[PDB]
């Protein structure tokens, strides 16, 4: 149920194939969908998650680089996938930007996203 | 922005 | 820099690559060194940093399934190297276990931790 | 202020919270979820002269898990910022800290968002 | 409870805080300079009743980053346990809220940790 | 009980 | 900076 394409409230573009293997591999890009905005994304999910309507747990990583931009940052998000009519992938994300040791303290961002399968 | 607004809906 | 093994401080062992191309992987497992302990990681690092004294910002995800076990969850990892004679990786960390709708406000853990190259 | 009143989170809890003039916030919580019953004690502070350029209110405040029907050794802090307007809103974080061992402490924090308005949700 | 006192983190910002047996922190978080200008109201609570099975003590803070001289227009929160013993201390984890526009507020929020102990370093 | 192994989170 | 980085054991 993973694989495929997902979105945020803002039309962002979620693109991920969940590997037999546990693997998490896909791009994620804006609403317009310009190369320029596109960043590849890799992270991992249970291949054998409960069968009682629990979430799947995953996550993934996207580093803020592409061929056209780099922000020297990077997101994590861990969340759960749950199946059905209206799938949803709920996350909270990490967003750590590297620094200087001395502004270290102000590095991490926290907040969270809901995707969806139609926008 | 320290990284794109658009990959990030809730703070 | 990040290529190579690190250890927390209790000695759990992050065997991991940093490729051409932005990509992390490789294993972490406990200071045991059993096989039902190691788990597959993978994740994404700044492969063209700043230059300026700034770390390299960075990334990854377990899901705590293996070929033994499965906890139904997955953590991942937020944070930057930062170089220089004692090497460390400064983490932020979310684990979240796969949960019901009414048990979802509390399926978040956080945390943080560091790693360096010196075997504890 | 606007902060003043009563408000639910998207689980249905609700917060009685009262604005002072010197950035204090007292009150009680009441949640929906988790080792809670009955009304707990709040306090906390807020940005008492905010931005005139449309930003919001930035708050926060704690509960500790015990009042006399139950313990639960633990305290919940919510950070956030108030948005007035059409649609009056507390968007927060919280971190759930419970006293543990020291080789439980890794488990000790769960993380999340709540956000809070006037109307309770189904 | 062994909390009331000052604490220090790693920099010597201080806090200074009174633990009654309501289950109130009450007190003050300034700098290491401890000048006028770098001190802040704290109000929090703690469990009053902790357990006694070898458990921290599980309490939290709030501070708005507004007083006589600055505002900064934001507020930090910090969740945690005391443990107390031959070394005790305070850990914490801490999440600071700005008061943001709604095009900014995916970027309100920055979270991290600090530990604090009874001795200033 | 642990939700996941505590050696990998830094405690335990 | 958005707080005082002495008070989030920054600086
Ligand atoms: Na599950
Ligand atoms: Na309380």
């Amino acid at each position: 149920g993973i694989t495929g394409t997902w979105y945020n409230q803002l039309g962002s573009t979620f693109i991920v194939t969940a590997g037999a293997d546990g693997a998490l591999t896909g791009t994620y890009e804006s609403a317009v969908g310009n190369a320029e905005s596109r960043y590849v994304l890799t992270g991992r999910y249970d291949s054998a998650p409960a069968t009682d309507g629990s979430g799947t747990a995953l996550g993934w990583t996207v580093a803020w680089k592409n061929n056209y931009r780099n922000a020297h940052s990077a997101t994590t998000w861990s969340g759960q996938y749950v199946g059905g009519a209206e799938a949803r992938i709920n996350t909270q994300w990490l967003l750590t930007s590297g620094t200087t040791e001395a502004n270290a303290w102000k590095s991490t961002l926290v907040g969270h996203d809901t995707f969806t399968k139609v926008k | 922005d320290p990284a794109p607004a658009w990959a990030h809906g809730g703070g």
